[PDB]
C-alpha cells in the first residue's frame, strides 16, 4: 500500500488505513521538514505508531543525510515490546515490498533486571538486587579477578561480548527484548551490553522516557553522535511530572539510619583497607587531585577538582558532618518549611560546609567506593542518594526547593521525618533534549490543550494539531453525567464530595451501569479515603451487596502484588461468565500502568474531578513556582492537571484493533465550559449537548442502546 | 445414602402405573427385575459452600442443642 | 474498615476459585430428485387437436340442455349415505385399564428386548444383552399369554390381538437374526 | 453419514368400525380407528413423523423429505429491471 503523502510516496502493509492517518503522518512531517520539534495528539496507539514508523522510515530512507537515526520512547516495557514487534512487522513487509534485505538495525533497551541472562542473578527479582550483582559481576576487580584464571564466579557473557561481541557488531534487523536475551544466550554475550554496543551500530533504538529523562543512563544513550537525529515521545503527557519526579529525591529518618550503617560498614572497609594497604588505592588520588552515576546533566557536570575532600577521611569526615547537619536539620520539630537557599546557607552556617567541595560529593563517592573494591551498591544505595543528593543540592537549586516534613507521606503524623529536595520545572530538566537533537515530537493521548505544554516545557512547536478518530462508526461514546435520579447535582464539590445522596449516585449509577454494561467494568476514585468510605457507605446500605450480587467487585490498593492478583482475577473473571468489577483511585499505579481493551475495562467511570489535596506541600511548592515563575494561575494548572489525569485514565479505553469503549464522567464539572475546552478535541468533539448533562438514567439508557448499537459489525 | 431403595419410593407417588407395572413383573414374575436398575437454610449452606474458614467451622462446631439462627449471628456480628 | 474491602475481595476471589475446579454443493444425478418415489399413436395428439378445434365451435350452451334432474338426482342419491359414492369402540371397559397396563409393560419390556437387538455387534457383552433379551422375551412369553387367556375369557368378543403381534413379530425376528447370526457364524 | 430410515404407510378400518384393529395411540391414550405403523415395533401411531420408540428409528412420509429438497434446489436470483426498459407486458407474469 503506497500511500500519497506530501513529501513522498510511502509504503504501508495494510491495504485499508483512515483518513486520520494521513493528516497526522502528513502534519508530523512539518516536523521534520521545518527541522524542528512540536507536539501532537491522536487518540490511537498502534496506527499512530505504524503510521510513525512508517513516515520516518521512508523519510530516513529518502533523507539518510538529514536524520541518522530516530529515537522512540513509551510509557512502558510492556508497550515497548508490542511497539518492537510492530517495527519487526513493519521491516518484514518492507523487505517484502523491497524484495531484498537492506543495512537497517533496530532494538529496544532494558535495564538489566528484566534484559538479563546469568545464571546467578537470574533468581533474583528486585532490580536493586540485579543490578548490583551485575554490577560486581561486571566490576573491574571481577574482570581482573576473572583474568588471573583462579576460581570465580564470573559473566562469561560479560568476557565473552567483550572478546567477540564487542568485536563483531550485529549486521541487520529487529530484536525484540525476548529476542534479544535468547540472542545473547546463543551467542553468549551479555543482552545488556551488547544491545548497549548496538547503540553505536543502530538506526533505531527503543527505551522509556526514564531512560531519556535520567542524565545516567540518558547520557550514554544520547551521545553527541546522534546530534542529527529525532527524537519521538509516543506518550508522554505527564513527562513534565515524569521529569520533575526523576530530579526529585526524598530523604527520610530510615534512610539516615541506613546511611549510618553504611557508614560504619564504609569505616570497617577503610580500616580493612588501610591493615592491608591503601597506597594502591591513592593511585586514584592523583587522578582525583589532577582532576550508578550521577544524575546531574551534561552541562551541569564538571571533572572539577573535588576541593579540600582528597582523602577518605577527609571525605568521610565531610560526609559525617553533613549527615550529622542533614539528620539534625531533619530532626528538627517545626512545621514544613521550603528552604531552596537557606538550606545550604544553613549548612555552610550550621556546619561550615561549603557547596564547591559538597558539589564532588558524589563523584568521589564513586572513585572513592570503586577503589574501596566493595562487594555491590545495592545495600550502600541510601548513602549514595544521599551524597546524590548533597552535590545536586549544592549544585544548583533554581529549580528546586528543600522541604522538611516532620512525618512520612501518606500518614498524618508519624515519627519519622521526611526531607524532599522538590524538583518544580521540566524544561531546565529536559532542555538537552531539545538543545542537542533536531526535532523533538511530543505525541500523545488524552492530551489537555497544547499550548500549556510551552510554558512548562521550553520549546517552540512547529506542529500544534489535535487529531480526532476517522471510522464508519462512532467506536467510541464520551458521555457526562451532571445530575443524579434525586434530582440533585452529582457534582464532587469538596464539600459535597462527602454528601451520602452523591455516594448513594454514584453507587446507584454504578449499580445500573455494572449491571448493563458487559465483561469487565472500572471505575475511578479521587482517593483511598473517599473510595473506602464510599464502599464503607454501599456496605452499610444494599447498594454494594446489590452490585456484587449483580457482578464481582474488585478494588485496588496500594500493594503491587494484591492488585496485580485481583486484576488478574478480575480478568478472569471477564473471560467467564462471572465478569467483574474493579474500583480503583485514580492516581493509583494500577491506572497507570493497566491498558484497557475490549472487554477489559469496556467501560470507565470517573466520579468526580481528580483533584489532589491542594494543602500538600508538593502541590504548595509546584503550584507557587509555575505562577511566580511561568505565570500559571493556581486554578489553570490544577484544573489542566485534573483533567488530563482524568483523560489519561478514562480515555484508555480506546487502545487499538478498533473495539469499543463507552467513557462516563459522573461530574456536571466536566460538562463546564473552560473543563470541555480543556478536554482533548476527540472526546470534546464526540461529546455533545445530548450527552453533556445526563441523568444517571438517562446515562444507563444511551449506554444500553450505544451497546446495542455497537454490538453489530461495521 | 440409599438412592437406590429410595428411587422406588420416588416412582411409588410419581407414576402409580409404572410403580405398579415394576411391582406385577416380580409379582407374577414376567421377567428376572433386578436388572431394571442396570438400564434405569441457603443462606447458611451458601456462606458454608463459599468460604472455606465456614466450611471448616461448621464442619467442627456444627449446630447442636442450639439454632442456626445463632450461627448466622456469630458470623456476621 | 479496611476489612470490609479487604473480605469482598476474598470473597469475590474466593467465588472465583470455586468457580475453578482443579464445502460446495455437489451433484452428479440431480435429474432424479425430480421424480422421488414416482415410478414410470403419433396421429392421435394430430386428430385430438383437430377433432377438439371443431369440439370448440359450440359455446355458451342453455344449461336446461347442459344437464338434467335425472343426472343430477343420480349424483345426489350416489352421495347420499346409502349410495355408491358415500362411504360413511369402548364396549369394554375394564379391559381399557388392562390394556394400559399391558401396553406400558410391553413398552417398556420391548424398548430393553430391542436396545441391541437391530444391531450385529460380534462382541461378548453385546452379544450376551442378546441372549439376555432373548430370554427375557422367552420370559414375558409365558405371562403374556396368561393375560391374554383372560382377556379371551373374560371378553370372548372384539378380541384384542395387536398387542399380541407385536410379542409374535419379535419372535420372527429373533428366530431369523438367531438362524442368520448362526449362518453368520 | 447414511441412515437408516423407515417409511410405513397409514392404515385404516376398512368400513366404519369393520374389521378394525382396537388399538390405542403410542403418543391417557385414546382409542385407534386409523394410523401407521412400523414394520419392527408393530405399533400404531397417529402423528408423523417420528423416532421409533422401541427400535430408535425414524420414521417418515416421502412429501416431509420433499418439504426439504428446497434447500437442495437453491433458487436463482432473477436480475433486477427496476426501469420499465420497454418492456411490453404492462402485466406482470
Ligand atoms: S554481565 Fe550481562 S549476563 Fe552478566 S549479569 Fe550483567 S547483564 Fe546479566
Ligand atoms: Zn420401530
Amino acid at each position: 500500500m503506497k500511500l500519497n503523502v506530501d513529501g513522498l510516496l510511502v509504503y504501508f502493509p495494510y491495504d485499508y488505513i483512515y483518513p486520520e492517518q494521513f493528516s497526522y503522518m502528513r502534519e508530523l512531517k512539518r516536523t521534520l521538514d521545518a527541522k524542528g520539534h512540536g507536539v501532537l495528539e491522536m487518540p490511537s496507539g498502534t496506527g499512530k505508531t505504524v503510521s510513525l514508523l512508517a513516515l520516518i522510515m521512508a523519510y530516513q530512507r529518502a533523507y539518510p543525510l538529514e536524520v541518522t537515526k530516530l529515537i522512540y520512547c513509551s510509557r512502558t516495557v510492556p508497550e515497548i515490546e508490542k511497539v518492537i514487534e510492530e517495527l519487526r512487522k513493519l521491516l518484514n513487509f518492507y523487505e517484502k515490498q523491497e524484495g531484498e534485505k537492506l543495512p537497517f538495525l533496530g532494538l529496544a533497551l532494558s535495564s538489566r533486571k528484566n534484559l538479563c541472562i546469568h545464571p546467578e542473578v537470574t533468581p533474583l527479582r528486585f532490580g536493586k538486587d540485579v543490578d548490583g550483582k551485575c554490577h560486581s559481576l561486571t566490576a573491574s576487580y571481577v574482570r581482573a579477578q576473572y583474568q588471573h584464571d583462579t576460581s570465580l564466579p564470573h559473566c562469561r557473557f560479560y568476557e565473552e561480548f567483550d572478546a567477540h561481541g564487542r568485536e563483531v557488531p550485529l549486521p541487520a534487523g529487529i530484536y525484540n527484548l525476548d529476542d534479544l536475551k535468547a540472542l545473547g544466550r546463543r551467542q553468549g554475550w551479555c543482552p545488556y551490553f551488547l544491545a548497549r554496543y548496538s547503540i553505536l551500530h543502530a538506526n533505531v533504538v527503543v527505551y522509556s522516557y526514564h531512560y531519556l529523562l535520567d542524565p545516567k543512563i540518558a547520557d550514554l544513550v544520547s551521545k553527541e553522535l546522534a546530534r542529527k537525529a529525532v527524537v519521538v515521545f509516543d506518550e508522554a503527557h505527564n513527562i513534565d511530572n515524569v521529569c520533575i519526579d526523576s530530579m526529585s529525591v526524598n530523604l527520610t529518618r530510615r534512610t539516615l539510619d541506613r546511611c549510618q550503617g553504611n557508614l560504619e560498614t564504609l569505616q570497617k572497609t577503610v580500616l580493612r583497607i588501610k591493615e592491608t594497604d591503601e597506597q594502591r588505592l591513592r593511585d586514584e588520588y592523583r587522578r582525583l587531585v589532577e582532576g550508578a552515576n550521577p544524575v546531574l546533566p551534561d552541562e551541569v557536570l564538571q571533572e572539577a577538582v573535588p576541593g579540600s575532600i582528597r582523602t577518605a577521611e577527609h571525605f568521610l569526615g565531610f560526609l559525617r558532618r553533613l549527615l550529622e547537619y542533614v539528620k539534625w536539620r531533619l530532626r528538627v520539630q517545626h512545621v514544613v518549611q521550603e528552604s531552596p537557599p537557606a538550606f545550604l546557607s544553613g549548612l555552610a552556617q550550621r556546619v561550615c560546609i561549603q557547596r564547591k567541595p559538597l558539589r564532588f560529593c558524589a563523584e568521589r563517592l564513586r572513585s572513592l567506593l570503586h577503589t574501596l573494591e566493595i562487594t555491590d551498591l545495592a545495600d550502600f544505595s541510601p548513602l549514595t542518594l544521599l551524597a546524590n543528593f548533597a552535590t545536586l543540592v549544592s549544585t544548583y537549586a533554581k529549580g528546586f526547593t528543600i522541604i522538611i516534613e516532620p512525618f512520612d507521606d501518606r500518614t498524618p503524623t508519624i515519627a519519622n521525618p521526611i526531607l524532599h529536595f522538590s524538583c518544580m520545572d521540566a524544561s531546565l530538566a529536559i532542555k538537552p533534549v531539545f538543545e542537542r537533537f533536531q526535532s523533538v515530537i511530543i505525541t500523545s493521548g488524552t492530551l489537555s490543550p497544547l499550548d500549556i505544554y510551552p510554558k512548562i516545557l521550553d520549546f517552540h512547536p512547529v506542529t500544534m494539531a489535535t487529531f480526532t478518530m476517522t471510522l464508519a462508526r462512532v467506536c467510541l461514546c464520551p458521555m457526562i453525567i451532571g445530575r443524579g435520579n434525586d434530582q440533585v447535582a452529582i457534582s464532587s464539590k469538596f464539600e459535597t464530595r462527602e454528601d451520602i445522596a452523591v455516594i448513594r449516585n454514584y453507587g446507584n449509577l454504578l449499580l445500573e451501569m455494572s449491571a448493563v454494561v458487559p465483561d469487565g467494568i472500572v471505575a475511578f476514585f479521587t482517593s483511598y479515603q473517599y473510595m473506602e468510605s464510599t464502599v464503607a457507605s454501599w456496605y452499610e446500605q444494599g447498594i454494594l451487596e446489590n452490585i456484587q450480587r449483580n457482578k464481582l467487585l474488585f478494588i485496588e490498593t496500594q500493594d503491587g502484588a494484591e492488585t496485580s492478583v485481583a486484576l488478574e482475577k478480575y480478568q478472569e473473571a471477564c473471560e467467564n461468565g462471572r465478569g467483574a468489577i474493579l474500583l480503583s483511585v485514580a492516581r493509583g499505579k494500577v491506572s497507570e500502568g493497566i491498558d484497557f481493551v475490549h472487554h477489559y475495562g469496556r467501560a470507565v467511570i470517573m466520579f468526580g474531578v481528580p483533584y489532589v489535596y491542594t494543602q500538600s506541600r508538593i502541590l504548595k511548592a509546584r503550584l507557587e513556582y509555575l505562577r511566580d515563575q511561568f505565570q500559571i494561575r493556581e486554578n489553570d494548572f490544577l484544573t489542566f492537571d485534573a483533567m488530563r489525569h482524568a483523560a489519561q485514565c478514562v480515555g484508555r479505553a480506546i487502545r487499538g484493533k478498533t473495539d469499543y469503549g463507552l467513557m462516563v464522567f459522573a461530574d456536571k464539572r466536566f460538562a463546564r465550559g473552560d473543563k470541555r475546552g480543556k478536554l482533548p478535541r476527540w472526546i470534546q468533539e464526540h461529546l455533545t449537548d445530548a450527552n453533556l448533562n445526563l441523568t444517571v438514567d438517562e446515562g444507563v439508557q444511551v449506554a444500553k442502546y450505544f451497546l446495542r448499537q455497537m454490538a453489530q459489525p461495521f | 445414602a440409599n438412592k437406590e431403595l429410595e428411587e422406588k419410593n420416588r416412582m411409588l407417588q410419581e407414576d402409580p402405573v409404572l410403580f405398579q407395572l415394576y411391582k406385577d413383573l416380580v409379582v407374577s414374575q414376567v421377567i428376572s427385575a433386578e436388572e431394571f436398575w442396570a438400564n434405569r437454610s441457603d443462606i447458611i449452606e451458601s456462606i458454608f459452600r463459599t468460604y472455606p474458614a465456614v466450611k471448616m467451622k461448621y464442619a467442627e462446631n456444627v449446630p447442636h442443642n442450639m439454632t442456626e439462627k445463632e450461627f448466622w449471628t456469630r458470623f456476621f456480628q | 474498615n479496611a476489612a470490609i474491602i479487604k473480605r469482598f475481595n476474598h470473597h469475590s476471589a474466593m467465588v472465583l476459585a470455586a468457580g475453578l475446579r482443579k464445502i460446495a454443493l455437489n451433484l452428479k444425478k440431480s435429474d432424479r430428485y425430480y421424480h422421488g418415489p414416482t415410478p414410470i399413436t403419433s396421429q392421435d395428439i394430430i386428430n385430438s387437436f383437430q377433432s377438439i378445434r371443431q369440439e370448440m365451435e359450440a359455446y355458451t350452451p342453455k344449461l336446461t340442455q347442459v344437464l338434467s334432474s335425472s343426472a343430477a338426482s343420480s349424483t345426489i342419491t350416489a352421495l347420499s349415505p346409502g349410495g355408491a359414492l358415500m362411504q360413511g369402540q369402548m364396549v369394554p371397559n375394564d379391559i381399557q385399564s388392562e390394556l394400559k397396563h399391558l401396553y406400558v409393560a410391553v413398552g417398556e419390556l420391548l424398548r430393553h428386548f430391542w436396545s441391541c437387538f437391530p444391531v450385529n455387534t460380534p462382541f461378548l457383552e453385546e452379544k450376551v444383552v442378546k441372549m439376555k433379551s432373548n430370554l427375557e422375551r422367552f420370559q414375558v412369553t409365558k405371562l403374556c399369554p396368561f393375560q391374554e387367556k383372560i382377556r379371551r375369557q373374560y371378553l370372548s368378543t372384539n378380541l384384542v390381538s395387536h398387542i399380541e403381534e407385536m410379542l409374535q413379530t419379535a419372535y420372527n425376528k429373533l428366530h431369523t437374526w438367531q438362524s442368520r447370526r448362526l449362518m453368520k457364524k | 453419514s447414511l441412515i437408516r430410515m423407515g417409511f410405513p404407510q397409514h392404515t385404516i378400518a376398512s368400513l366404519s368400525d369393520q374389521d378394525a384393529k382396537p388399538s390405542f395411540s403410542m403418543a391417557e391414550p385414546g382409542l385407534t380407528l386409523g394410523g401407521y405403523f412400523c414394520p419392527q415395533c408393530r405399533a400404531k401411531y397417529c402423528e408423523l413423523p417420528v423416532e421409533c420408540k422401541i427400535c430408535g428409528l425414524t420414521l417418515v412420509s416421502a412429501p416431509h423429505l420433499a418439504r426439504s429438497y428446497h434447500h437442495l434446489f437453491p433458487l436463482d436470483a432473477f436480475q433486477e429491471i427496476p426501469l420499465e426498459e420497454y418492456n411490453g407486458e404492462r402485466f406482470c407474469y
